[PDB]
């Protein structure tokens, strides 16, 4: 298993599991799950109402010092009743490490903003509202940053189609760029690429 | 050997030709209809048949790695010539 | 190519053509497939 | 059934926010018409605002109407400051689309839309 | 309970004795790789893909054949299991030709998928592969035996399910070929199903060959309408064009098979279609005309009638929605002369009770029976999958089959009692040993074919069979849950029309001739212009123009069964719905939409606009039509038997000859099949 | 101008249809002998309340609820429906 | 407290931004997809698929490409079981048709049945 297989590190896995136990024991009010992946990456899953009292801990404790906010992401999983999965990625420079803090929300449930902790989120979660529809409480300046000004609907939801609902064209009748219902010259060919055999035995879910 | 429909249009090797009442022929006025004059079937038709000394024969299309994957053709029958799946070449046995 | 000529083939063009856009020999796209669904031609005989 | 509120505790506060949004839009319709050099009357824009407000007037959930009020505030902020264009304001008034058929006979003549 | 406990990967599970290792691993949730094992075929065990290791045992066992024992721990993903799978893949791909880019199985091939997910990634074979000469078995299966792996599903299907016993394995060793040893045309009613059970690309659908590819196709579930079985199918289309038809999985109807007519009617579905309304010109030649003019002409000629001067004939491919729409439209004009092509006797109970015109038990009830008595039918060509179910019960359940009619082949052995209908009169009076055979039976079954009811004395035969069934049901050992009187149908639109209250047969029109006739795809020619008055306004509403379209005055193009959402009821009373795969070509619309638009333009507008309102109307007239995939039992055979005993009808001594005898009369049945090139090729192949 | 067809929807198992079942169990037979040309369509289903649909001339329809009815009450119901003739 | 009580059905048609005609006139379909009969794997029949109907797909005037007008023609959603699919379908106001899954019956396979003595299950060839 030497040349074509990725090497496995166990000291980093043990240290990340120890830090996960440390975090889950320091904060038992909001932390739900702690899991270390196979490629040595820690994940903390907490309650949404504990987004803010956890993160500042990871920004201010001497044993964590996760001073950088790398990426902030929401993931749409329509199976769960809380279809939006907010993901904070934190980087600690003094200890040279990376952590992931995950939480959940639905459409109508507000989430407490993180601009009081990391100022970069002042843009990041704002883009989330532009793409998914997750409302963030006490945001300083919340407005759409990527989509069009008159755009209705959140495009990154999985129920939103690939092509939109309106397409633009110039009109000499009104001398204006107008929006019309979408009519494609060629349909987007949907491909069925999933092999019908069992993919991995180690990731086998139990049946009903 | 292109055939001419009596609407004036040349006919492609796929057999497509616009009918005399079709309006889409107005896309060809003031311009030309581009059609390949090298028909594939009429160019593979005159290629001679090779007699081999064994029951089965391997075809790769020539050039080694520059052709099609190598396929083995059985020539057990004495009525039809064994034609290659990819290249269209046909082999047979001298018996 | 004066010392290394290309291999001769029966389908290689004997004359090169420049860009023909804007001229009456320019390329226009068209479908290369026949009619997909045929139509019921009515009979020519009287119905009585 | 226990949910977290955002701004509106009950339906009365949400209706108060709706009335505030309509007040602001009725205030800012003439300035939107004058500043963008829109070639329509003030009454057309004001009754367009009324038509949209009556169109979205079927909701009984405080959170949904609260989010509608927030999105109306976003539209008001994008209109009050000149961030939109003439086409963005005129996109509400569909002027290029032909009137679609509505009765069954005309839709049967046109196509397969059920 | 005698369920013993076994282990899969250290996890306990309880199974019945006789459960294989493959079945236990499937019960836990891992699908063991296989090539020759099939869950509806006999176990062969001659590919060794299913080799797994039981712990504390120095040999790998075949999971497809070996039964489990108590305490067995099946190591499904240990080292030696993977070594055995990799060796089997190396041996399987040692002689396989490099034919994937010319193959029609590419993208849907079991060998490629199992080679990637279980086999190795490079070849140690440095020698020459074998090359097997190709054969031919008809114009339905393109035959390339170079790609066969000798899995022997061909022989097991042709011997067990199809029951023809012509395929075999000739040779010994590496030169063994799966063929027929002669120039024999393998042609049965379920031939094309072998194309479904070839894990490699050895056998290919010939009309489908070199036309499409699985990953670019869209799959739409639908219902088969070419017979009254009601098979569930999947139509795979490519960019708004139907490409191929595959069977679905339904353990009560069509388990994973379809007939060849279902498989190959699509190329005739895409030919000779009606794409525009046609009206008569000044001469009388049918010329094209927009929707408004034709609908106005029909409404103007319809408003001039009142009473029994309008009628309606429904073809074999009509949904219940258009049936109820035309029923409401002609009830506004107050005409009750609504007729179907196929004749059913209304004497006695008639179409009032549901118990005397359905396959009353189930399709699957043949598994719970032991004596079956067919009366004047040929179920091999009328309902081929019902015949396959009877054959399955004959093989496994040890059935006892008999037939009263012409000596026609049924792909098994039956008791030919003669073609005289008077033999039925022998069974009711006990003057035959078969009366005692039915008497000592536990769960008997009497099946009466629809083709025996289309003669001039169908009522007498129905009365005799009903008397026989009610004599067995009371005098013999029938508990009460079991139902004895069954009727097999052959038209998908017959049961749905009879459930809505239509008058079966065309005798009502022939009694009093109308001045306006409505045809819903009535290409059977039940009536012609010699059975009608001088000035008749015949209106045709169908997709294919075959027989009733040249004689029509106004032609209204409609939608086929793959082009509209349609509610169909099979021969057992189960209701099913089809789905739209491709929109109808040209200016053709859905049939009930045409009827509703005609009613709206005539001032007799019906109170439904969309499909859900029509289904609400269907629930209003008969609720069982809106309960999908749910069969409802129809009781009260006793009342029908009591009502059928009054009018004593005399029989006929003519032999009970079904109209379909050989395979050459099976392909040409309906309008879709009559305008097909594959069907004409099949007829030319079987008649030569 | 007349009665054209009668429809009786009922259930197979629910006790609310039970008396209606008794009608078909006891008094349907000669009823079919009473009217030789009136189609009385009996429709049995799984979980449907009893009903009686009577179609009159020119598409007129009448609905009479038959839930929790005895044999005599349902006999009076069909007798009134037959004696309407409107 | 910081919590309120809402006792109404979740209807978010007004916040998804979809047009009206693609809300009331579209019939969604929730189903377990059937196994492709050309293959033998059953991994593709593990999760529920929510799809929509098929609208018109006409030919292009240039080369006859599949020109369409439905924006929801390629929308396929995957749900773990039936109840969340029904909840999501009723959450966006889409009228739905639900088909129950069809589990195959566990057969009783015997290898010795091909070699019986007094039964019809004797195979003719092997
Ligand atoms: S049968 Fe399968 S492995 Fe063999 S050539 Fe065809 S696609 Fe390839
Ligand atoms: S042709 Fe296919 S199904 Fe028949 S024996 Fe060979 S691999 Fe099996
Ligand atoms: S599946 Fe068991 S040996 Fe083939
Ligand atoms: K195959
Ligand atoms: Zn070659």
């Amino acid at each position: 298993t030497r040349p074509t297989v990725r090497p496995r590190n166990d000291v980093a896995h043990k240290q990340l599991s120890a830090f996960g136990e440390y975090v889950a024991e320091i904060l038992p009010k909001y932390v739900q799950q702690v899991q270390v992946s196979c490629f040595s990456e820690l994940e903390i899953c907490i309650h949404p109402d504990g987004v803010i009292p956890v993160l500042t801990f990871l920004r201010d404790h001497s044993n964590a010092q996760f001073k950088s906010l790398a990426d902030l992401t929401a993931v749409d999983i329509p199976t769960r009743q809380n279809r939006f999965e907010i993901v904070y990625n934190l980087l600690s420079l003094r200890f040279n490490s990376r952590i992931r803090v995950k939480t959940y929300t639905d459409e109508l449930t507000p989430v407490e903003s993180s601009v009081s902790v990391y100022k970069a989120a002042n843009w990041y979660e704002r883009e989330i509202w532009d793409m998914f529809g997750v409302f963030f409480a006490n945001h300083p300046d919340l407005r759409r940053i990527l989509t069009d000004y008159g755009f209705e609907g959140h495009p990154f939801r999985k129920d939103f189609p690939l092509s939109g609902y309106v397409e633009l064209r110039y009109d000499d009748e009104v001398k204006r760029v107008v929006a019309e219902p979408v009519e494609l010259a060629q349909e987007f060919r949907k491909f069925d690429l999933n092999s019908p055999w069992e993919a991995f035995p180690a990731y086998r879910q139990p049946p009903e | 050997g292109v055939r001419t429909s009596p609407t004036g249009e040349k006919v492609t090797h796929t057999g497509q030709v616009y009918d005399d009442e079709d309006y889409r022929r107005v896309r060809f006025v003031g311009r030309q209809k581009e059609v390949n004059e090298n028909f594939a079937i009429d160019l593979i038709a005159e290629q001679p048949v090779s007699q081999v000394g064994s029951r089965v024969i391997s075809c790769d299309g020539g050039g080694g790695a520059l052709g099609h994957p190598r396929v083995y053709i059985n020539l057990d029958k004495e009525t039809k010539t064994g034609t290659c799946g990819y290249c269209g070449l046909q082999f047979r046995q001298q018996h | 190519p004066t010392v290394k000529p290309p291999t001769a083939r029966k389908f290689i063009w004997t004359n090169h053509k420049f860009n023909l856009s804007g001229t009456p020999q320019q390329y226009v796209p068209y479908s290369t497939t026949r009619k997909k669904i045929q139509e019921w031609v009515p009979p020519s005989t009287p119905y009585k | 059934t226990s949910v977290k509120p955002i701004f509106s505790r009950d339906m009365n506060e949400a209706k108060r926010r709706v009335r505030e949004l309509y007040r602001a839009w009725y205030r800012e319709v003439p300035n939107t018409v004058h500043l963008f050099q829109l070639d329509i009357s003030v009454k057309q824009g004001r009754d367009k605002v009324r038509e949209m407000f009556k169109k979205n007037a079927h909701v009984t959930d405080p959170r949904v109407v609260d989010l509608l009020v927030i999105k109306g505030k976003m539209e008001l902020e994008e209109t009050i400051n000149v961030w939109k264009q003439r086409t963005h304001v005129m996109r509400f008034f569909h002027e290029t689309e032909a009137p679609r058929p509505k009765d069954f006979l005309s839709k049967f003549y046109v196509g397969h839309d059920p | 309970s005698n369920l013993i406990e076994v282990f899969v990967d250290g996890q306990s599970v309880m199974v019945e004795p006789g459960t294989t290792v493959l079945q236990a691993c499937e019960k836990v949730g891992m699908q063991i790789p296989r090539f020759c094992y099939h869950e509806r075929l006999s176990v062969a065990g001659n590919c060794r893909m299913c080799l797994v290791e039981i712990e504390k045992a120095p040999k790998v066992v075949a999971a497809c054949a070996m039964p489990v024992m108590k305490g067995w721990n099946i190591l499904t993903n240990s080292e030696k299991t993977k070594k055995a799978r990799e060796g089997v893949m190396e041996f399987l791909l040692a002689n396989h030709p490099l034919d994937c880019p010319i193959c029609d199985q590419g993208g849907e091939c079991d060998l490629q998928d199992q080679s990637m997910m279980f086999g190795s990634d490079r070849s140690r074979f440095l020698e020459g592969k074998r090359a097997v000469e190709d054969k031919n078995i008809g114009p339905l299966v393109k035959t390339i035996m170079t790609r066969c792996i000798q899995c022997t599903r061909c022989i097991r299907f042709a011997s067990e399910i199809a029951g023809v016993d012509d395929l075999g394995t000739t040779g010994r060793g590496n030169d063994m070929q799966v063929g027929t040893y002669i120039e024999k045309m393998f042609m049965s009613e379920l031939s094309g199903n072998i194309i479904d059970i070839c894990p490699v690309g050895a056998l290919t659908s010939k009309p489908y060959a070199f036309t499409a590819r699985p990953w670019e196709t869209r799959k739409t579930e639908s219902i088969d309408v070419m017979d009254a079985v009601g098979s569930n199918i999947v139509v795979s289309t490519r960019t708004g064009e139907v490409m191929r038809i595959l069977p679905r999985m339904h353990e009560d109807i069509n388990e994973e098979w379809i007939s060849d007519k279902t498989r190959f009617a699509y190329d005739g579905l895409k030919r000779q279609r009606l794409t525009e309304p046609m009206v008569r010109n000044e001469k009388g030649l049918l010329t094209h005309t927009t929707w408004e003019d034709a609908l106005s002409r029909v409404a103007g000629m319809l408003q001039s009638c009142q009473g029994n001067d309008v009628a309606a004939i429904a073809g074999g491919l009509v949904d219940a929605e258009a049936l109820i729409a035309l029923k409401d439209l002609l009830n506004r004009v107050d005409s009750d002369t609504l007729c179907t092509e196929e004749v059913f006797p209304t004497a006695g109970a008639g179409t009032d009770l549901r118990s005397n015109y359905l396959l009353n038990t189930t399709i699957a009830g043949v598994e719970e029976a032991d004596v079956v008595l067919l009366v004047g039918t040929n179920p091999r060509f009328e309902a081929p999958l019902f015949n396959a179910r009877i054959r399955k019960s004959w093989l496994h359940n040890d059935l006892k089959v008999a037939l009263i009619g012409s000596p026609v082949d049924l792909t098994y052995r039956y008791d030919h009692l003669g073609d005289s209908p008077k033999i039925l009169q022998d069974i009711a009076s006990g003057s035959h040993p078969f009366s005692q055979v039915l008497q000592e039976a536990k769960k008997p079954m009497v099946v009466l074919g629809s083709s025996a009811l289309q003669r001039n004395d169908g009522a007498a035969i129905l009365a005799a069979v009903s008397n026989i069934a009610q004599k067995i049901r009371t005098s013999s050992g029938v508990t009460g849950d079991w139902k004895v009187m069954n009727i097999l149908h052959r038209i998908a639109s017959q049961v749905a029309a009879l459930d809505l209250g239509y008058k079966p047969g065309v005798e009502a029109i022939r009694k009093n001739p109308p001045k306006m006739l409505f045809l819903l795809g009535a290409d059977g020619g039940c009536v012609t212009r010699q059975d009608l008055p001088k000035d008749c306004f015949i209106v045709y509403q169908g997709h294919h123009g075959d027989v009733g379209a040249p004689i029509a005055d106004v032609i209204l193009p409609g939608a086929a069964y793959t082009e509209k959402s349609a509610t169909y009821v099979n021969t057992e009373g189960r209701a099913q719905q089809t789905k739209v795969a491709v929109m109808p070509p040209g200016l053709a619309r859905e049939d009930w939409k045409i009827i509703r638009a005609l009613s709206e333009i005539a001032g007799m507008t019906l109170p439904y606009d969309t499909l859900d309102q029509v289904r609400n109307r269907l629930e209003e007239v008969s609720p069982n039509l809106v309960r999908y995939d749910d069969v409802e039992g129809a009781n009260y055979f006793q009342q029908a038997s009591e009502l059928s005993k009054l009018v004593n009808q005399q029989l006929l001594a003519d032999p009970l000859v079904p109209p379909q005898l050989t395979i050459k009369d099976f392909y040409m049945t309906d309008s879709i099949s009559r305008a097909s090139q594959t069907m004409a090729k099949c007829v030319k192949a079987v008649t030569e | 101008l007349g009665l054209r067809e009668i429809r009786i929807h009922l259930c197979q198992r629910s006790p609310g249809s039970q008396g209606v079942r008794d009608f078909i169990e006891k008094r349907y037979v000669e009823l079919k002998k009473a009217n030789p040309d009136l189609p009385i369509l009996i429709r049995e289903c799984s979980d449907v309340q009893p009903k009686l649909w009577a179609r009159y001339a020119f598409g007129q329809e009448k609905n009479v609820s038959l839930n929790n009815f005895s044999a005599d009450q349902v006999t009076r119901a069909l007798e009134n429906v037959l004696s309407s003739k409107a | 407290t910081q919590l309120i009580t809402v006792d109404e059905k979740l209807d978010i048609t007004t916040l998804t931004g979809v047009p009206e005609e693609h809300i009331k006139t579209r019939k969604a379909r929730i189903f377990v997809p059937a196994r492709n009969n050309m293959q033998s794997g059953v991994n593709n029949t593990k999760k529920w698929k929510m799809e929509f109907d098929t609208r018109e797909r006409w030919e292009n005037p240039l080369m006859g490409w599949a020109s369409t007008a439905d924006p929801l023609s390629n929308l396929v959603l995957t749900f773990s079981t039936k109840e969340d699919a029904i909840a999501f379908a009723e959450k966006n106001g889409w009228s739905y048709d639900v088909e129950e899954r069809k589990v195959p019956k566990p057969k009783s396979k015997s290898y010795g049945a091909n070699f019986s003595w007094n039964k019809r299950t004797r195979v003719s060839t092997k």
